[PDB]
């Protein structure tokens, strides 16, 4: 069911996005492309110290409305 | 006779476990930003390089052209 | 019947003792952050300061580009 | 007395130096701009979560030969 994660950064912002858990990182990250304009070949994101594969989905690392997921992007 | 002093001990132990689970909790969370942080570290690092380069190529196009202005004012 | 209270008491206390060796293992690598912090602020800084000099060079490279076009023109 | 520390650099490098309780941060910096070529009024140095200062010495911080030391510097 459509379910709300948050994505935070290291300066303590948090990104809110809708998400399904069949949903695949890619697709996260071009969500999070649609919301602050980061490009996904660009973007980061962990969850539980383990970086996330654009191939796997949320339901594979297991992904609930509570996880702390972690962004990380580029400067330029 | 005395297993209310027993079970009073067992209480006060759970206090001081619940406590400790509460601090391990908060201990976890910044745990987790290490690997964060080292791979914010690794882009930052490739963002820094990345502009040192653009910005080098850009002052020798500017000395370039800067000895070019000069010769031409052998003229 | 108070023996199951006696050892509860210890099966809480090794939770305890167990909490305890854990919280000083993970002090190790809490103490890595405030260390990652301060290299991806160094490369963050170093980065602006390569960005503000490309900007500059860039305004000097367009500024001699004009010069060097109507001396050329001139003479 | 006379005695081996070693830096940890955050790109896996670890810096052995020879040193003496009494040597000053800024001695530590210099033996280490010998090895690694890194000025020292760029390097800050690391011991138990704190930044050292270059006037104060290893023992008034109670460094030993186990001390997990790291090292950040600029690349500028």
């Amino acid at each position: 069911g459509p379910m709300q994660i948050n994505v935070k950064t290291l300066t303590g912002t948090t990104i809110g996005l809708e998400v399904e858990p069949s949903d695949t990182i890619e697709n996260v990250k071009a969500k999070i492309q649609d919301k602050e304009g980061i490009p996904p070949d660009q973007q980061i994101l962990f969850f539980s110290g383990m970086q996330l594969e654009d191939g796997r989905t949320l339901s594979d690392y297991n992904i609930q409305k509570e996880s702390r997921l972690y962004l990380v992007f580029s400067l330029r | 006779q005395q297993l209310q002093q027993a079970e009073e001990a067992l209480v006060a132990k759970q206090e001081v476990i619940d406590k400790l689970k509460e601090e391990a909790a908060q201990h976890a969370i910044v745990m987790e930003t290490v690997p964060v942080l080292k791979a914010q570290a690794d882009i930052y690092k490739a963002d820094f390089q990345a502009e040192r380069q653009a910005r080098e190529k850009l002052a020798e196009k500017k000395e370039l052209l800067q000895e070019q202005l000069e010769q031409l004012q052998r003229e």
